[PDB]
């Protein structure tokens, strides 16, 4: 929904391991994509295509014991390793397990003020209800005399 | 963004004090006369201070 | 398994939020048929004013079957 | 943030040829001592060569894995201070708002030095008044003179310095065991073999162990023309 | 759209006020927490709350607007976007059209006709005995 | 328009009857033109100069806290004289809104 | 952290571009306004320099701030016009009985505008390729074959004309509106010359302003076409 | 018992939130391009459509998806002679998966699987294919 | 805006072109290439000059013809 739907950073794979897209001036490699898709498939048929992530079996023991551990992040494993893991499911596993930073308002170190201080806290509050109701009745008060 | 200008930094040292030979601290221009004259009155203003405090101004013949 | 073409799906709409983007009752989308009457109009102003030149300068005779006061003649 | 530009290249990863060529003393450099560009090949030779092990991570703690792929294990006092660095950033290019300031709960105004210049613009609706700006400094509860609105300065610093991310992490985590380059070997010689390379970071890594320009096709690899 | 908007048509950056909606709303969500319950009293203050990074969703926002910015495929829009971007290119390129087939062929017309008649075909005669063309554009006179 | 904060009848309960209005003096003093030292270089002149600035003071009320200088605009927020450099941290304008999140609270 | 500005101290192509500004009044020959032009169009390029400089910065309002300048330059150019446009309509009743030749309304106007719609179709195509990440070659070289004829096609219509600036105050309007506008032209080709691919793309303020600058010269044209040819 | 973690993106500008460990090992082993791989799987109706670009390929996803086989698409152009090793090792991660599901809980020992067969793993890393965009007719005939 | 699906309704893919047969008749084709693309810009490119072009050509009539039939002196 950005940028017309071209990713800013995206992977481009060359078959040919000598390959330079700046030096060579041939006309005869195709460039593909992250998922190899080769250039000459245009995208509205290949992200048609189902592509899955495909771990080697020997981590089948890692993402299973991921899943018991956590397991709000069982379902997702499951799929990745039973082969059925889309980028889609990928990005949603990763969004789900983000959490904010938390701020402690307990460690603020405070400003200094005395305990007789801390103790007049009251009374401050006090004296300020009683200005704003002296501020308010003089602003009915000055309004009539001037106008 | 690491390594672009700090939102802050500490100012350094001042340089280090200048002391003639025989001691006495060393003067720098300064434009703030002490005219001469036989005036000594003391004008004193009340003046704003932001919008809850106020300062005396004062001003001085001399 | 089954799949759309992402070519021909529908346009994706507006999140529901506290800021929610409706243009929905605007009636600015496109040019309704008041605005094609004022086409309609000024071709044919275009049109009568060529054709009859006289119409400006009309006749002062003025002729009623039920009289000036009759709704018809006031048209 | 909104505030920031697009991602560069360098934020995803960083090119193989900024890896340093002397990791052997790499891998033994406490994390203090560690750059920006050596602290990122740190952690990815090291987390990279646990994460291609598959026979050994299930057998791994979190806490070990954590460490070895270099990720902080979130505690009170570094989840505050990050949560203020944040914060802060987010205030850089977004407004300021938030729940009424009392005594009880004043309104925190992070700054990194001795100062920091804020507005009063009173409650919600009638409450609002106009702008009151004042200079926030250290070390005092300031109340608003219209509103009775608290104010507090939170100072982002620690030990001659100001919070960042690293700053944090040198703090908190601790060097676990000195990385063992056995390690790197034996992962090297499992994804590298008759001329397939799928762990090349190891393959760089190990030529640079061996000398340089040891392993196949790393002189070529190493030969440049400009 | 060809000209910059930092609301809608924002590609310099390319944020987002709202995430996709293809995230299902456990996973993520727009950062709206006006129908929050009134907190009780017996709660505690411990973060700041101030607007920001501290709220799970804003702070989902701003790591997703970072992390979209590489993405393995196209994310391809309908006909109806691809229409859009390129309106007025379509649109000079028809008038383009227009003017080689239509405007043409009857200006060509006229002159010819102008050469036999001294004047176009689509203007009256004169008969005061002045020369030349005259008007072109006859509803102007 | 706006006409001070609202109050309530049981916010005005005094909790002694001797209380009355505190009486503290909000003149910030006696100034004058910043006098230098001759014996101060231009650095610590600077250092004068900063240690001088009225929208640096503030009047503390009986429970500790301070009523700082204020102004309607940030004109009067600087360092006077302006210096090169004014605002390296952004100036907060703090707005109030009854919105929360749980995430803020701990139970 | 770092601050939301990195802070230009200092710069002196101001003085320069000033003083060269002086030298054309202070001249003695109309071969040193030549050579002073050059070294105003050095010094603007210097001045461009350092607004490519200034991406180093990273900083998203940049180019919402070029942006809106370019915006106002706009107004401000069609509000030019709308002078020239004002001065010929104020006269407007002193023409046409006047014995001189006003312009053909078949030639002229016709294939200039056929011409300058095809400029537009080029420009139209850089910018759909800008957004596919895409370059032709051949498109820059059709822009200036575009530019050649036009510009022979007008030295024509001036040396070949029967009429003078001094013969009537139609006669000034017509030619001064038409230069008005070739200058806004030659303008578009100080601007075109430079036009390459650059790999940081959308980024990049010269593709949007170079758009909307050749739009807004095509779009005068019709208005001039309206006033004087038809 | 999972700790949270702090996860930084980008290099100059960095952004930090809370994560979760085994999350980030898995963001960070399928950031393994050549170790983990995406791999197609195709119906018959987007194998029809791929004709209409790429002949060849229309015949090698056919064969591909009458096997039922998750492919490469590197792989998929050698189809005619990885066929036989393509489906043992089809069997050989379905034996895998199978193992490990019905594991029980706590169970984290290897599958016994054929690994030579199946690629990327250390038992075979794979072949190095040769590029097969060269022309072989000539355009005289 | 408005969101509203695509109105295109004709045949989405022709096949592959295999030296041009079992290809649509050469007129359905530009019908299905402007509903492709969309009409709006058919409509507003040309209608500037369809304007134009029959209010000056209809004055071979309404201009030239009619007056000489009708001129009362
Ligand atoms: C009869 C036959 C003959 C006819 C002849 C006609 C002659 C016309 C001559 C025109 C000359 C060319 C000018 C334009 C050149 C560029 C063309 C171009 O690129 O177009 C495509 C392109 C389409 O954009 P897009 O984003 O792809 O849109 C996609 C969709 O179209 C959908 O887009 P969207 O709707 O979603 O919106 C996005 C887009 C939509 O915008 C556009 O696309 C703009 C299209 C404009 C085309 C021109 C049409 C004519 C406009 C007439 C305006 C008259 C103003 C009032 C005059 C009063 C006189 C008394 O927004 C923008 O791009 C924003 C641009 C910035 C606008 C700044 C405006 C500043 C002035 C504001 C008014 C000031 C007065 C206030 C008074 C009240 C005070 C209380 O347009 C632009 O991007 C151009 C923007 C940059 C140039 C803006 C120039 C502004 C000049 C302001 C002058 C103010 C003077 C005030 C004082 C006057 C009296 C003293
Ligand atoms: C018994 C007796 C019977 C008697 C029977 C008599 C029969 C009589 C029949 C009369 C028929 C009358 C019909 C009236 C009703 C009409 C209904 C209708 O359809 O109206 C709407 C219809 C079309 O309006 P619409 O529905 O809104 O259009 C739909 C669009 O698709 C809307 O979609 P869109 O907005 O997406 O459209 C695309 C748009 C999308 O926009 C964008 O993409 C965004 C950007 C827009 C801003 C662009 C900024 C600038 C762009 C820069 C690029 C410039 C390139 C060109 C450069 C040139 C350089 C030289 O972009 C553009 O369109 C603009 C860009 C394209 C190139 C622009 C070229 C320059 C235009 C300005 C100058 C025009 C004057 C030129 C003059 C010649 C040359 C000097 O209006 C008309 O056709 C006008 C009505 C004309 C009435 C004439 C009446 C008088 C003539 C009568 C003739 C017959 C009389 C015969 C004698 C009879 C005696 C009895
Ligand atoms: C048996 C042979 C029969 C031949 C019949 C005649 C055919 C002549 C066609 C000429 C078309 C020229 C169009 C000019 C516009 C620009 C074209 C363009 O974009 O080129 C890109 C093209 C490649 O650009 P790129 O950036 O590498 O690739 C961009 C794309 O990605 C990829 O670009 P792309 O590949 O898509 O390009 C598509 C196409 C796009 O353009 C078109 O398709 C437009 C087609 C318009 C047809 C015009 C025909 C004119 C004929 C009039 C004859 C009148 C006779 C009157 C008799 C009167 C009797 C009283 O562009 C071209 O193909 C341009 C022509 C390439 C030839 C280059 C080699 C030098 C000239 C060779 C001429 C040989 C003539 C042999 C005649 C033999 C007769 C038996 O540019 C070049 O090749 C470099 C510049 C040279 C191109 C223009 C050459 C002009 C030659 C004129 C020959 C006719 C003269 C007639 C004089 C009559 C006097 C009375
Ligand atoms: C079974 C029923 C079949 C019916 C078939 C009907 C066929 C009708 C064919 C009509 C052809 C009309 C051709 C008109 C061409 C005029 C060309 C012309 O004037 O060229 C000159 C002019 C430039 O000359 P200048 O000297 O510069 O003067 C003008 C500017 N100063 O150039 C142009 O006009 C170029 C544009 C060419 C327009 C071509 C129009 C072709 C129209 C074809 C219509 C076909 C209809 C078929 C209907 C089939 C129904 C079953
Ligand atoms: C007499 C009438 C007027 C003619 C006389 C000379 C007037 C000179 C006034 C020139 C004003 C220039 C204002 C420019 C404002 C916009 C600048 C701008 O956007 O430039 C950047 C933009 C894109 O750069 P990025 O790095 O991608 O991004 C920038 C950072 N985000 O770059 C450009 O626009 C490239 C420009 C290249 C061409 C420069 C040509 C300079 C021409 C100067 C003409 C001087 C002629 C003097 C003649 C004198 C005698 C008559
Ligand atoms: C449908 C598309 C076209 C829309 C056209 C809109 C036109 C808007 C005009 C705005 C300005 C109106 C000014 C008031 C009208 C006065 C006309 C008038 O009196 O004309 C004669 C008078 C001269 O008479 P005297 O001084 O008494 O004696 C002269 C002896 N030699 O002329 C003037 O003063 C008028 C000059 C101003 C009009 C021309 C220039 C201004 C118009 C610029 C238009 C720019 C393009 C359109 C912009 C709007 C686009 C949406
Ligand atoms: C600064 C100068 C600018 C240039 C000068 C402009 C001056 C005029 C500007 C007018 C506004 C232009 C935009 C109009 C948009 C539009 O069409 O707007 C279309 C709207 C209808 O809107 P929708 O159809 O979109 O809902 O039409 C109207 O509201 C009015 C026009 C409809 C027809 C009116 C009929 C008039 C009848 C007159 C008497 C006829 C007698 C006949 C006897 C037989
Ligand atoms: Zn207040």
């Amino acid at each position: 929904a950005y940028n017309g739907g071209y990713p800013f950073h995206y992977v481009v794979q060359y078959d040919d391991p000598n390959y330079d897209c700046e030096a060579d001036f041939e006309f005869e490699e195709i460039p593909r994509d992250e998922f190899g898709v080769p250039a000459h498939i245009p995208p509205e048929l290949s992200t048609q295509i189902r592509h899955t992530y495909y771990v080697p079996p020997q981590y089948y023991p890692f993402l299973k014991k991921l899943g018991e551990d956590t397991p709000e992040l069982k379902p997702y494993t499951d799929k990745l390793i039973m082969g059925d893991m889309t980028y889609d499911d990928y990005e949603e596993m990763f969004y789900k397990f983000a959490k904010p930073l938390k701020i402690y308002r307990s460690r603020l170190p405070l400003p200094y003020r005395t305990d007789e201080e801390i103790s007049q806290e009251k009374y401050v509050n006090w004296c300020g209800r009683w200005y704003s109701y002296r501020q308010r009745l003089q602003g009915d008060y000055y309004s009539r005399h001037y106008f | 963004r690491i390594g672009g200008p700090p939102v802050f930094m500490q100012f350094p040292p001042p340089p280090p004090k200048e002391y003639l030979a025989d001691g006495t601290p060393k003067t720098y221009p300064l434009h703030q006369p002490v005219f001469d004259h036989g005036y000594t009155w003391e004008h004193w203003y009340m003046t704003n201070a932001g919008v809850f405090h106020t300062v005396y101004y004062g001003e001085f013949a001399k | 398994y089954k799949t759309e073409n992402p070519l021909y799906k529908d346009d994706e709409p507006f999140a529901k939020t506290c800021h929610t983007f409706d243009y929905t009752r605007e009636g600015t989308e496109k040019n309704g048929l008041g605005y094609y009457c004022l086409m309609g109009l000024w071709a044919s102003i275009f049109i009568w004013d060529s054709l009859y030149t006289g119409a400006t300068m009309p006749t002062g005779v003025h002729r009623y079957v039920w009289g000036p006061y009759f709704p018809t003649a006031w048209f | 943030y909104r505030h920031w530009h697009r991602m560069s290249e360098d934020d995803w990863a960083l090119p193989l040829d900024s890896m340093p060529e002397d990791v052997k003393t790499l891998m033994a450099t406490p994390q203090t001592e560690r750059g920006f560009v050596e602290d990122y090949w740190y952690n990815r030779i090291r987390g990279e060569a646990t994460l291609l092990d598959p026979e050994a991570l299930p057998s791994k703690s979190y806490i070990a894995l954590a460490r070895d792929m270099g990720l902080q294990i979130v505690d009170e006092p570094s989840s505050h201070m990050m949560g203020l660095i944040e914060l802060y950033e987010y205030l850089r290019g977004a407004s300021f708002v938030g729940p009424f300031g009392t005594i009880e709960n004043p309104v925190l105004v992070p700054a990194v030095g001795q100062e920091r210049v804020v507005a009063c613009t009173g409650g919600v609706g009638d409450e609002e008044h106009f702008t009151l700006w004042f200079r926030c400094r250290e070390g005092f509860m300031y109340r608003c003179g219209e509103c009775d609105q608290i104010f507090m300065l939170v100072r982002l610093y620690y030990e001659d310095r100001y919070w960042t991310q690293t700053l944090v992490r040198d703090t908190f985590m601790s060097d676990g065991d000195m990385f063992d380059l056995k390690t790197l070997e034996r992962v090297h010689k499992m994804w590298n073999k008759d001329e397939m390379v799928r762990w090349e970071v190891g393959y760089w890594a190990q030529d640079y162990v061996l000398g340089k320009g040891v392993l196949p096709g790393m002189v070529e690899e190493h030969t440049r023309v400009n | 759209k060809h000209f910059f908007t930092d609301g809608a048509n924002d590609y310099v950056t390319g944020w987002e006020n709202t995430p996709p909606l293809k995230f299902p709303a456990s996973v993520m969500k727009p950062c709206d927490y006006s129908m929050t319950k009134p907190i009780p009293k017996h709660w505690k203050l411990r973060g700041s709350g101030i607007h920001g990074p501290e709220n799970t969703d804003l702070m989902k926002l701003v790591l997703w607007n970072r992390l979209k910015q590489k993405r393995p495929q196209r994310e391809v829009p309908n006909i109806n976007y691809l229409k859009d971007s390129i309106r007025l290119e379509l649109s000079v390129n028809w008038w383009l059209m227009s003017c080689i087939f239509l405007w043409g062929p009857w200006l060509h017309w006229g002159q010819e006709y102008q050469k036999v008649h001294e004047q176009p075909p689509w203007a009256m005669k004169r008969i005061d005995g002045l020369r030349g063309e005259g008007y072109f554009t006859w509803f102007l006179e | 328009i706006y006409e001070g904060q609202t109050v309530q009848e049981s916010e005005l309960i005094p909790q002694e009857d001797d209380w009355v209005i505190e009486e503290t003096n909000f003149c910030l003093g006696r100034n004058c033109y910043v006098r230098f030292r001759e014996e101060d270089d231009l650095a610590r002149r600077a250092l004068h100069q900063m240690d001088s600035q009225l929208n640096k003071m503030h009047t503390r009320l009986r429970d500790g806290t301070v009523i700082p200088y204020m102004s309607f605009h940030p004109d009067e927020m600087v360092d006077r004289p302006a210096p090169i450099h004014t605002f390296s941290e952004k100036p907060l304008l703090k707005w109030t809104w009854d919105e929360t999140y749980e995430e803020a609270y701990d139970d | 952290f770092e601050l939301n500005i990195n802070i230009i101290n200092y710069n002196y192509l101001g003085i320069i571009i000033t003083v060269i500004i002086s030298i054309y009044i202070y001249n003695n020959s109309n071969i040193i306004s030549v050579y002073n032009s050059n070294l105003l169009l050095i010094n603007i390029n210097i001045w461009m320099k350092y607004n490519i400089l200034d991406m180093l910065n990273l900083n998203v309002l940049d180019y919402k701030i070029l942006l809106w300048i370019v915006v106002i330059i706009i107004s401000n150019e069609i509000l030019l016009f709308v002078s020239f446009y004002w001065i010929y309509y104020h006269n407007y009743i002193n023409y046409y009985h006047v014995n001189i030749l006003i312009l053909n309304s078949y030639n002229i106007v016709y294939n200039n505008i056929i011409l300058l719609t095809l400029l537009s179709t080029i420009v139209n195509i850089k910018f759909y390729n800008y957004i596919l990440s895409y370059y032709k070659y051949i498109l820059s070289y059709l822009i200036y074959y575009n530019n050649y004829m036009f510009n022979n096609k007008i030295i024509l219509e001036y040396k070949n004309n029967s009429n003078y600036t001094n013969d009537s105050v139609y006669m000034t309007s017509y030619f001064y509106i038409i230069l008005l506008h070739y200058i806004h032209i030659y303008d578009s080709i100080i601007l075109i010359v430079v036009y390459n691919y650059v790999n940081y793309k959308n980024i990049n303020n010269y593709y949007i302003n170079i758009n909307i600058y050749y739009h807004l010269i095509e779009v005068l044209y019709i208005v001039i076409s309206i006033l004087l040819y038809l | 018992q999972v700790p949270d973690v702090f996860a930084t993106f980008g290099w100059e500008r960095r952004l930090t939130v809370i994560h979760h460990p085994g999350v980030m090992a898995i963001s960070k082993l399928l950031d393994q391009r050549t170790v983990v791989k995406p791999r197609a799987t195709f119906n018959q109706e987007l194998v029809e459509e791929i004709g209409d670009y790429d002949e060849d390929l229309q015949r090698k996803a056919q064969v591909a998806l009458d096997n039922g086989l998750a492919i490469e698409w590197r792989v998929l152009d050698f189809i005619d002679d990885e066929l036989p090793r393509l489906l043992a090792e089809k069997r050989e991660i379905e034996k895998a998966r199978e193992q490990v599901m019905s594991k029980a809980p706590g169970d984290y020992t290897q599958p016994v699987f054929d690994s030579s067969v199946v690629v990327p793993t250390p038992a075979n890393l794979g072949r190095n294919y040769p590029t097969l965009n060269l022309p072989s007719g000539d355009p005289t005939e | 805006h408005i969101p509203h699906p695509v109105k295109y309704v004709g045949p989405r893919r022709y096949g592959r072109y295999v030296y041009g047969m079992n290809r649509p008749p050469v007129l359905r084709q530009v019908k299905d290439w402007i509903d492709w693309t969309g009409w709006n810009s058919v409509f507003g490119g040309f209608s500037f000059q369809v304007a134009f072009g029959l209010m000056i050509v209809s004055g071979v009539y309404l201009n030239n013809y009619r007056a000489t039939h009708t001129l009362y002196y």
